[PDB]
RNA sequence: CUCGCACACGCUUACAUCAGUAACUAAUAAUAUACUGAUAAUUAACAACCAAUAAACCAAAACAACACUAAAACGUUUAUUAAUUACAUUGUUAACCCAACACAGGAGUGCACCAAGGAAAGAUUAAAAGAAGUAAAAGGAACUCGGCAAACACAAACCCCGCCU
RNA sequence: ACGAGCUACCCAUGAGCAGUUUAAAAGAACCAACUCAUCUAUGUGGCAAAAUAGUGAGAAGACUUGUAGGUAGAGGUGAAAA
């Protein structure tokens, strides 16, 4: 989730769970040639792989 | 009393494309007039233009398919066709070979104790690497009595192999050189775990003009989607030793997959068919660089093609699963202006991955596959033809 | 005493700490085992000349290989030359090499 | 011998000499920030 | 006719596809790397981020064999610890930067001197004066503050002041 | 108050000097890259608020050079030109 404060992690902390995600994804048509298996998305800055 | 018409070749100092081709053909003839093979390699590799860097051990989802297009290689499933020669076959005691190989496994796994490992993760890169060093040394010495060639051969341990070639053409999309035609250049920087080099070339598997029904796959995307990244540095053609070395040919290769390409890692990343892709991609890129470098050390290049097929063998392994490959190089004119009419193709026979041992524990190897050992023995028993 | 320990009187201190007697020259068994021509590899002079050249000049793409590259290469190359004698003496197969083992003796 | 190009750009130097951190480390520097906040500057510092 | 490819530093979409330019930008026109509108893009292996303490070790880089004086960047191993758990984040375009300008100026390293990159003349007439280049009869410093400049010359010697770089 | 991103000097950390002549890597010699700017001619609101063309001096050192840090006006710095 974005614009929220994550819990600081130490040794033995419980698993971090997010129930209502704040992220939104756009599926866009590639502007150049892409292979058959590649799908291009637009994601917010606070989203990792 | 006979008219002497001047030739009708294009101009030499003009800006036209025909003039540029004649300028290109001018330096092509410079390589021909060169005598020493070192001077030919200097002229071909003295330009430092942009090029793609090809890694034999890659994480691409479909790497073998893309590497075949860069190489003009058609992959044939199964071992290469048998030589169909039943000349007196050596008698090898498997028990001695089995004990020797098992000793290599037991040492690096259970007997030879290491410094305390805090992670306790037991990285297979640090365990399988010394195992390959002993396995190659143990089998080379044991089979030297049956194969006299291995006695005179040289062993290389982690020695770099380089190769450089042009493939296809490209029109530059962006920059001030927009719209002009520039060839695509590729580079292979490989570091085989072990090498065996022989003064005499191994015999061919199939004739030079071998027509195979299957065709080389053709991609419909830029190589940047593999992904591949362009870089500029020295263009080197290397065989494991400089040209002055009398051992200009090769026998076999041994490759160890890194930690990032383990079977367990691929399963977690939800990759089932990628297990065989990594083995195939490693063999095609590594063997081609080795076979290609051998040809260019003999003077053969794009405009001279190849007279005798160059054959090298490869054994890709990860520590427990072994794969066997054979590569024959028939084509060296991969340039776009030189591949217009070249029916010949490069062939790379391959084998499915097979385990060697199974749940080794407490100086006891539970499972063992002799066919993998027998296949490894067959590779090391290949001999050059004698006259 | 680990690998990187330096002794000032190297021959004298090692002799004292070990209680040994230094004898100049290799033993007669070793020395008489090399003077016999029946224990020489084929083209011994030529192959060693190639081994030295390969170690110092040919094994690397650079013009001047550094010492950490050609120091283990020359030793391994010479090991292979004497390893090829296994066909004449089929008892060298009883040997095997080990790497970075942990040794302790008090 | 041909003056006019005395400014040679560098991000390491610019952020170390006129940066926000340096402005708050010296008592005279803080007064510079206070003057620019009072005047209504859009950019107090680099 | 010949300063070319790439990285670092810097600039910050000025790059790419399509369309428009009556006018704005280019010191002009065609036109579009440079002006306007819409759409699209740079994918990591390279690069940044990337352990601590105790102990042993007087012995230079110059092909380094061995030495010089000006005495020299460049670490390994043993011990005690170090979350161990696929896929983290970030830089990837360009004809570009600093000089009021699309300035004959300033600009570090690697590899080539080219296989790469570019166009001195918008169209005429062929006056004076001015700038740059080539050639010359006989004479060869008669010029002039001075052999300044130029030259098919590219040498020899004396003096004054500073020793010398 | 703000300025050593130009320049004077210094502390760190890096990077360059090909060929030729000599027992010489000798603040030696010939000559490039490179760094200074002697003489003359164009230029003088110029291409340029100090340049272009020809010609010159050094070019293994008291040498050039990149990155970054230090000294601030009753001062800094200076192989003194105020
Ligand atoms: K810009
Ligand atoms: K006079
Ligand atoms: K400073
Ligand atoms: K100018
Ligand atoms: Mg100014
Ligand atoms: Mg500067
Ligand atoms: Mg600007
Ligand atoms: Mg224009
Ligand atoms: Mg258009
Ligand atoms: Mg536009
Ligand atoms: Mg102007
Ligand atoms: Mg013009
Ligand atoms: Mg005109
Ligand atoms: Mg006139
Ligand atoms: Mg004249
Ligand atoms: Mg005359
Ligand atoms: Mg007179
Ligand atoms: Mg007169
Ligand atoms: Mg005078
Ligand atoms: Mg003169
Ligand atoms: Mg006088
Ligand atoms: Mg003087
Ligand atoms: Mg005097
Ligand atoms: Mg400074
Ligand atoms: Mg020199
Ligand atoms: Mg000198
Ligand atoms: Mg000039
Ligand atoms: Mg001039
Ligand atoms: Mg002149
Ligand atoms: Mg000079
Ligand atoms: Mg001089
Ligand atoms: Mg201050
Ligand atoms: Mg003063
Ligand atoms: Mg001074
Ligand atoms: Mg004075
Ligand atoms: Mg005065």
């Amino acid at each position: 989730a974005r614009n929220v404060l994550y819990p600081l992690y130490q040794l033995g902390n419980p698993q971090l769970r997010v129930f209502r995600t704040n992220f939104f994804i756009q599926l866009v048509r590639p502007g150049t040639a892409q292979p058959e298996d590649t799908v291009q998305f637009r994601i917010p800055m606070e989203m990792t792989r | 009393p006979v008219a002497r018409y001047p030739p009708i070749v294009a101009s030499l100092t003009a800006k036209s494309k025909a003039a540029r081709q004649r300028r290109v053909e001018q330096w092509q003839a410079t390589v021909h007039a060169a005598k020493s093979v070192d001077e030919k390699l200097r002229i071909l590799t003295k330009m430092q233009f942009m090029k793609y860097v090809v890694y034999p051990q890659t994480f691409a989802l479909n790497a073998d398919n893309w590497y075949q297009s860069f190489t003009k290689t058609v992959f044939l499933s199964g071992l290469p066709p048998t030589p169909a020669k039943l000349e007196p076959e050596p008698t090898l005691d498997i028990t001695a070979l089995r004990e020797a190989v098992c000793d290599c496994l037991l040492q690096e796994h259970f007997f030879l104790r290491r410094k305390k490992r805090a992670p306790v993760i037991q990285d297979r890169e640090a365990i399988a690497s010394p195992f390959l060093d002993q396995l190659v040394a143990s089998l080379t010495g044991l089979l030297s009595v049956h194969n006299p060639v291995l006695a005179a051969a040289a062993l290389d341990c982690k020695r770099p192999v380089h190769f450089f070639w042009l493939r296809g053409e490209e029109i530059i999309p962006r920059g001030h050189r927009k719209g002009r035609v520039d060839a695509l250049r590729y580079q292979i920087n490989d570091k085989p775990h072990n090498q065996i080099r022989i003064s005499r070339q191994l015999p061919e598997f199939v004739p030079l003009d071998y027509s195979i029904p299957i065709e080389v796959p053709v991609m419909s995307c830029k190589p940047d989607k593999l992904p591949l990244f362009k870089r500029q540095y020295e263009n080197t053609i290397f065989i494991g030793s400089k040209t002055a070395d009398p051992l200009c040919y090769g026998h076999t290769q041994f490759h160890l997959l890194p930690d990032k390409l383990k079977r367990e890692k691929l399963l977690k990343q939800n990759c089932a068919d990628q297990i065989e892709v990594v083995f195939r991609a490693n063999a095609i890129a590594s063997l081609f660089a080795w076979t290609g470098a051998q040809a260019m050390y003999q003077g053969f290049w794009s405009e001279a093609d190849v007279t005798r097929p160059f054959v090298s063998q490869g054994v890709i392994t990860d520590g427990k699963y072994f794969s066997f490959f054979c590569y024959q190089l028939n084509t060296l004119a991969l340039t776009a202006q030189a591949d217009q009419n070249n029916p010949r193709k490069n062939i790379c026979w391959g084998t499915q991955s097979k385990p060697l041992y199974e749940t080794i524990e407490d100086n006891n190897v539970k499972g063992f596959n002799d066919d993998v050992l027998l296949q490894l023995v067959q590779f090391l028993l290949n001999r050059p033809k004698e006259d | 005493f680990h690998q990187r320990c330096r002794l000032l009187e190297g021959v004298k201190q090692a002799l004292w700490l070990t209680k040994t007697q230094l004898i100049e020259g290799l033993p007669e068994k070793v020395l008489r085992l090399a003077d016999d021509p029946r224990n020489h590899i084929e083209n011994q002079d030529e192959r060693v000349l190639n081994a030295i050249s390969h170690a110092r000049l040919w094994h690397s793409t650079e013009d001047i290989p550094k010492r950490e590259t050609y120091c283990p290469v020359i030793v391994d190359s010479l090991i292979q030359l004497c390893k090829s004698q296994i066909l004449k003496h089929p008892s060298l197969a009883r040997r095997i090499c080990a790497q970075n083992n942990t040794l302790s003796a008090t | 011998k041909a003056r006019g190009n005395e400014y040679q750009p560098s991000n390491i130097k610019r952020k170390h000499k006129h940066g926000w951190v340096r402005r708050l480390r010296t008592p005279t520097g803080v007064q510079v920030i206070l003057r620019r906040m009072h005047k209504g500057r859009k950019s107090l510092s680099h």
